[PDB]
């Protein structure tokens, strides 16, 4: 079993995590992922700060209490051309996640991430994929909710 | 020969 | 550097290709990429047939004459609950692509794709990622437009 975690640079601590190239993360799994990155689901304030200094994606993802997509440049395929932190109002399915790392520096940090640092023992092949495509592989687990496992 |  | 090509199973010959996990394919690169899979950009009729047997994605991609997203079940995160082979009007950005292969069978073919079969020599590490997550890696190139390779 494989899990690829594709991550962005951090913007004021905030980063995006996509699992296996598809919307595949539940709210409980999102919280477990952020914890495994020594991170937390972002607050709205944290997400607004990240947007303000250049953070955008074309993907919906969890933050604490909401599902959002941060948009800076209007694109017709990303939140119907809206800009700002766009809040999803039919927020029922699986998404990606955002995470906030309190250790990160104030602006943009693209420093290569070489493992999932706070995973635990398990048999899953877990790969961190950075922005440049570099891949780092370990064996472990991070999910704590049985309903995410089966 | 011509498959994906 | 490296290029990951994440592909779906084929439905009536139609499949989706996403490059490097984000919208990153131009129309010229899309045509080159389908050619490298022994395939062509689908017609609308080919997309409709694929849709009719269960093909859908949450991604926009090139076809012949349009950029579309095939939707069976409404989802607010995938063309705002629209259904059908939904046509994108403002269509000037980079997307994913769809491709049609004439050899593929009429229903769903999930046979692992273990290389990019109609590429040519080059220095890029190209990985095919199948729907089941299995990865197959080669060296090559498939892009023929300098503007795609060196923006």
């Amino acid at each position: 079993a494989q899990i690829d975690l594709n991550i962005t640079c951090r913007f004021a601590g905030v980063f995006h995590v996509e699992k296996n190239g598809r919307y595949s993360i539940s709210r409980t799994e999102a919280a477990d992922l952020c914890k495994a990155f020594n991170s937390t689901l972002p607050t709205m304030a944290q997400m607004e700060k990240a947007l303000s200094i250049g953070f955008e994606t074309c993907r919906y993802g969890f933050i604490e209490g909401h599902v959002v997509i941060p948009r800076i440049h209007p694109n017709s395929i990303c939140a119907a051309n809206n800009t700002g932190v766009y809040i999803l109002t039919s927020n029922t399915s699986q998404y990606d996640t955002y995470c906030f790392n309190a250790s990160a520096p104030p602006e943009e940090d693209c420093t290569s991430v070489t493992d999932l640092p706070n995973a635990f023992d398990g048999p899953i092949t877990i790969t961190i994929v950075n922005r440049d495509g570099t891949r780092y592989v370990q064996k472990g687990e991070y999910r704590t909710n049985p309903e995410d496992i089966y | 020969a011509a498959a994906v």
